């Protein structure tokens, strides 16, 4: 899955 | 960036984490949608609670495929052997119910159904149902409450709603 | 174009019936039949086509079940009272003269063997036969006789059995 | 010694009837329009007395689901309408300072779309009472020769067939 981290 | 993500309509926040509907093609924070940020690696294609949401009210108005009549069938042949099923098989005939064309204006029965499958005469999963429920609804209008065909109906329903779970 | 037995214009005021034999259509009135008498009925012939049939009857191929009658028919008359003196066939020696003047003998058991033979392949066969029974009778028999009277009885025994018969 | 037809007449056993599902009196089919072979091509038959009844009562019978939806599709269709712009929403008062002082019952389609949302309307009079008001309001406060009178008298006009078979 796509995601965006901190 | 002016957009507003996720369902909360926030901008972007560096600091928080968040996971892309491959659907809508929208962001989510993992908190607001409950996706766990060590969660998301496992995850492959993702779908958010919204579009999964309009899926599944969608499963009734898409068009019925070859796949989706084999399984038309499979649910009818399912309810015609049911052992409550017995009072619907057929369409009614008039000298085992009394009046029973000037009570019921739209008759339905299982076999005039499995004639409509045949003929590929539903368009939409919408259809297939609103015409079996027509046979449960004329039998609870027809006969009384406490009237075993009355009880036929309502258990052959239950049984049906359960048999269409995860049909398309 | 014409309609119906009273050979009329179409009026498109006036009750119809159609006939499912000859296709034409007919007022409920000339033909005798209640508009709502025929809204039960599921099949109409009407009074042509009707005669026809009845006519028919006797020329038509007879069927197994029309063989289930003319036993059930022959036997009926076999055991009538009148019947004695048509169950066997006359012997030459009882009546010398019998064989001279009567050139078509015919009795119940000989018919009997015929339908147990399937000899007859039209009604009318059979009642020809019949017939000739009773014929026979009143030709050699005269008027005044018993023998002449049981003939008598059991033909108009026969024709009343026959009513109906297919 | 019953009478039936609109002509009113004796049983005629000679006579071609048609039976009305909703009165249950009988009909001779030159007196309600239908011919004999005509008549067996219909399942069911509503006389001209019956039918004009469920005519008339198109506009006070409750507002179904569908009808809704239907009440929706319509303000939308006039909505789009190059004569509405009028009335698409209510009258500014800066706009028109004595507006609201010369028509007490303000109506416009925006406020038509609201009460439809919110299920305000129970029956089509109802609706097209709202709607009425609209042009009224118009005619009323415009001179008859004013562009926004003849949108009124357009619009009316097209919303009149809009409505034609809508129950
Ligand atoms: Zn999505
Ligand atoms: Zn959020
Ligand atoms: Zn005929
Ligand atoms: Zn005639
Ligand atoms: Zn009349
Ligand atoms: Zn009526």
């Amino acid at each position: 899955a796509r995601t965006k981290q901190t | 960036d002016t957009k507003l993500y996720c369902i909360c309509k926030t901008p972007y926040d560096e600091s928080k984490f968040y996971i892309g509907c491959d659907r809508c093609q929208n962001w989510y924070h993992g908190r607001c949608v409950g996706i766990l940020q060590s969660e998301a690696e496992l995850i492959d294609e993702y779908v958010c609670p919204q579009c999964q949401s309009t899926e599944d009210a969608m499963t009734v108005l898409t068009p019925l495929t070859e796949k989706d009549y084999e399984g038309l069938k499979r649910v009818l042949r399912s309810l015609q052997a049911h052992k409550m099923a017995w009072p619907f098989l057929e369409p009614v005939d008039p000298n085992d119910a009394p009046d029973y064309y000037g009570v019921i204006k739209e008759p339905m029965d299982l076999a005039t159904m499995e004639e409509r499958v045949q003929r590929r005469y539903y368009e939409k999963l919408t259809e297939f149902v609103a015409d079996m429920t027509k046979i449960f609804d004329n039998c609870r209008y027809y006969n009384p409450s406490d009237s075993p065909f009355y009880q036929c109906a309502e258990v052959l329903e239950s049984f049906f709603v359960q048999k269409l779970k995860g049909f398309k």
